[PDB]
RNA sequence: UAGGCCCAGGCUCUGGGCACUGUCUCAACGAGAG
RNA sequence: AUGAGUAGCGAAAGAGGGGUGAGAAUCCCCUCCACCGAAUGCCUAAGGUUUCCUGAGGAAGGCUCGUCCGCUCAGGGUUAGUCGGGACCUAAGCCGAGGCCGAAAGGCGUAGGCGAUGGACAACAGGUUGAUAUUCCUGUACCACCUCCUCACCAUUUGAGCAAUGGGGGGACGCAGGAGGAUAGGGUAAGCGCGGUAUUGGAUAUCCGCGUCCAAGCAGUUAGGCUGGGAAAUAGGCAAAUCCGUUUCCCAUAAGCCUGAGCUGUGAUGGCGAGCGAAAUAUAGUAGCGAAGUUCCUGAUUCCACACUGCCAAGAAAAGCCUCUAGCGAGGUGAGAGGUGCCCGUACCGCAAACCGACACAGGUAGGCGAGGAGAGAAUCCUAAGGUGAUCGAGAGAACUCUCGUU
RNA sequence: UCUACCCAUGUCCAGGGUGAAGUUCAGGUAACACUGAAUGGAGGCCCGAACCCACGCACGUUAGUGCGGGGAUGAGGU
RNA sequence: GUGGAUCCUGAGUACGGCGGAACAAUUCCGUCGGAAUCCGGGAGGACCAUCUCCCAAGGCUAAAUACUCCCUAGU
RNA sequence: GAGCUGUAAGCAAGCUUUGAUCCGGAGAUUUCCGAAUGGGGAAACCCACCACUCGUAAUGGAGUGGUAUCCAUAUCUGAAUUCAUAGGAUAUGAGAAGGCAGACCCGGGGAACUGAAACAUCUAAGUACCCGGAGGAAGAGAAAGCAAAUGCGAUUCCCUGAGUAGCGGCGAGCGAAACGGGAUCAGCCCAAACCAAGAGGCUUGCCUCUUGGGGUUGUAGGACACUCUGUACGGAGUUACAAA
């Protein structure tokens, strides 16, 4: 019950992917700023 | 699966499972997590037949709308089972 | 022996950008695809810090490359089928002659050659040209991984006798791939530039 | 559907001659779209 | 609001009869006409994500209309041991224990792991529904694994067997050029079943349509490469080795070896097949029935096969595989017979109105097949199978603009 | 995920022409030269489809689209 | 409580040089050094003496203060 | 204490005075991802090993637990070195791993624009920002002090001193402290030197190792030697004042 962008593109998954942004804790500093915003989706 | 009751949701009556009915083939809906021997052992189970044969589906879930909110409808598992030259499951349709 | 620094300093075409310093240096010269530019990345224990390829001609102009500050190491193009323009083939040649030529700091060259095969026209015409202008040669056979163990001496005969090989300088068998042969190149390098 | 020829020199350039033509003397009619 | 009922509304071929319906140029059917045809045809990717089928619908949307739609709404629809991916392998690259250079943030980097666009690996022909079809049904196969079983043949730590993380081999690869052998494919003669024309004339060497078939396994065959073949010594290849080397002889000119496209019988008293053809079925029209089924010519852009010759730039790697002993070893090998075989994807569009881009299109979109005549040709013109008539019209035929023709 | 350059692994290029080196044959040259044949099939070779081109040149209009020109076995395209 | 015969009261520290740091200079850190210790020391801008206060190189302590993503009652 | 099955319709079928719906306290269940931790990974998914159980003649299938790294404590062994040691293995660990409240506070690093009408320092500013550590508060704390008195006596915060002293191309600007008035109000413990016990080198002695008494101080105190005084019926306390 969501919607989906280019749920093939590895490359986009790879680069603005969830696990490449809780990798470096410049992603999780992004991680945390987007949930304090109240963003409905987190990353790709 | 722990008890088959489980794996095992409800039966399918359309058109075309009331067309496979007639070749002793019988439709269910079936949990999403269940595979293939796990369906073949509840159907052993529960009905006390003999099973040939079963063939699993994957369904995706459609969408719906109803005035301004849109979602989306559940996953589905759909399976055939074949019986031998046994008994017949009476789904007292 | 222990590289623990290592950089590019400049990628010239001139005699004009060649670095200053008076280090002493170490040329390498071959064929377009044996594995040259590999080769210095085999010794300084580094990946592709001078970029190759199984694409002929990937070295296009004179890198310099400073190992623990004390020499410099030369990446020249190779002769023959280049995959590039047939202008721009000769102008390598040019480029590499006059390097050669001039710049004292020059102690030896390193001619690689593959062992599969015995070695080209091109280079018994390089061997004769570093002969002639009197600098030191040391001899490299590559690819060494490519040939069964029980085959190397057989091969290496031939490689000595097309280049007619003198009895002095050695023939070091190499493998970029296994890092065969790498402590035999360091030490005669050591050699070169001490003598 | 599908290259204009010939005689020159200079290495592609300048040529020259011929052929040919609505480029024009000078425009007229016809077909289509607006 | 004005500009203004103005500019647009793009190619490109339609016409009539019938139907439905409140309403028809535009929807459905029929008929003729016209366009593509190295595609505007067939299949199948990437990508999209229900757009697919049936019934209903006339808000909105669709450069006009609309009874229609890729639009709206309700129900439905996707079946795998063999297809593709994972319980297999590695490339580029990524993560990178320990480790090194660091005062440090850091930087470099090995073992190892991940990672297809490549390598390994077992199924074919028909039929069927409104929507799935090497998945369902029929008929014939194959692969891996397991014994309640049945046989056969061996062997008892004298030994039958199993055999490596080690040794050797192999997987294993480019381009160009020219012979050869076949087959897909394409056209004559037999044969089959229709016909005999009303516009002058044809029982006529007249006209029309048709003229086949899998994987599997039992054969034999082009051709190709040969490693020349054997014996010893050999032990070298860290241990060992009968394996691979390496020497020494002997015979070798054809023995042997290893690979082969295709063809013949079997699969098949099966299927398909021109054309006949109901009940009436819910009057779509199918259900159902079914003839001959060959030879000849030509022939690849496909296969033998990167096989041969020439060239240098030498056109991945690893696993699966095959061997050799080291080693394990009292119970085992080979046949049947009976069983077991999971997860993910599977609808639909794929030169397109489902993708991408969109001045909104007449654009773009890996790959496989890609017929005939005239032709060197996949050019060009007209056609086959097949698809389509492209989405505002009607009619007038001034100036002027653009594209053409003639002088 | 645009664009510049680069890496690994796949894949595409209808047809026609030209004729290099070498080899054989002879003549011929002391012999090479050469001569003539025959064979041979090389090339950022020629003509030209598919394909490619910040190559002009329009157009209508923010990148496009068309009309010439060029390459088209290679410094090739994808 | 009386005494005070005899021991203790916080080691490379207190202080000095050596450089930068910082910037007679000022301190920080390193870079070398290097005492005393009750009759003992440290201070009162420097040094030299008088007087005045204190006892370094061990550790632990609430309260008064700062702010509220939140919860309750209100303005 | 009489209706109820949320929004929130409808349309069915039901529950409830033998007491529902509802409100509050305490419990139970709690799929998958996520520090995510069996291995891998494009987060919401794939693929495993061990033990026990279900099931099959057996293979195949299913369920329940355990299986990351680092640190600590041990236990063994134990590369170099024999022991030892690196290590390995084994165990025991509600250990720590991440989040946040865009607030408050400790520590480390640390701009530039601007202004000085220009620019020489300076100012901006130890600000923004980044990194580490936390706690409900936090460093701060009981004089080798202020200071000059008839002296006060820990720390912290507010008023005043004062936009003064002072520092300043002494220019822009920066900028104190003490006294006085208030809020809150408590100060303690160890080491050292001495006594008692055991051992471990040393020859007894000696001398350090430990454990119990000892003692917390500056117009010096303690040890030490000797006096009274006690070991309770009194005092203190988990908020420092040992501890509970």
């Amino acid at each position: 019950m969501k919607r989906t962008f280019q749920p093939n593109n590895r490359k986009r998954s790879k680069v603005h992917g969830f696990r490449s942004r809780m990798s470096s804790k410049n992603g999780r500093l992004v991680l945390a700023r987007r949930r304090r915003k109240g963003r409905k989706v987190l990353s790709a | 699966m722990k008890d088959p009751r489980d794996v095992l949701k409800r039966p399918v009556i359309t058109e075309r499972s009331a067309d496979l009915m007639t070749e002793k083939k019988y439709t269910f809906e079936v949990d999403v997590r269940a595979n293939k021997t796990e369906v073949k052992d509840a159907v052993e189970s529960i009905f006390g037949v003999k099973v040939d044969k079963v063939n699993i589906m994957n369904y995706k879930g459609k969408s719906k709308r109803v005035g301004r909110y849109t979602g989306m409808t559940s996953r589905r598992r759909k399976a055939i089972v074949k019986l031998t030259a046994d008994s017949k499951e009476i789904e007292i349709f | 022996m222990k590289v623990t620094k290592s950089e590019i300093v400049i990628s010239a075409v001139k005699p004009e950008q060649y670095p200053e310093g008076g280090l002493p240096e170490i040329a390498l010269a071959g064929r377009s695809n044996v594995g040259k530019s590999s080769f210095i990345n085999s010794l300084i224990n580094r990946k592709n810090l001078a970029r190759t390829s199984s694409k002929p001609g990937k070295t296009q102009t004179l890198n310099f490359y400073i190992i623990n500050d004390e020499l410099h190491f030369v990446d020249v193009p190779g002769y023959g089928f280049a995959k590039v323009s047939k202008s721009e083939r000769e102008a390598w040649g040019r480029m590499i002659e006059t390097y050669i030529t001039t710049r004292e700091e020059l102690k030896a060259v390193v001619q690689i050659v593959d062992l599969r095969h015995a070695p080209s026209n091109d280079d018994v015409q390089m061997y004769e040209f570093l002969k002639y202008y009197g600098i030191p040669v040391i001899v490299i056979a590559t690819k060494a991984d490519k040939i069964p163990k029980g085959k190397w001496d057989k091969h290496a005969k031939v490689v000595r006798q097309t280049l007619n090989i003198d009895p002095e300088d050695e023939l070091i068998l190499f493998s970029s791939e296994t890092k065969k042969g790498k402590d035999e190149a360091w030490g005669a390098i050591k050699k070169m530039i001490n003598r």
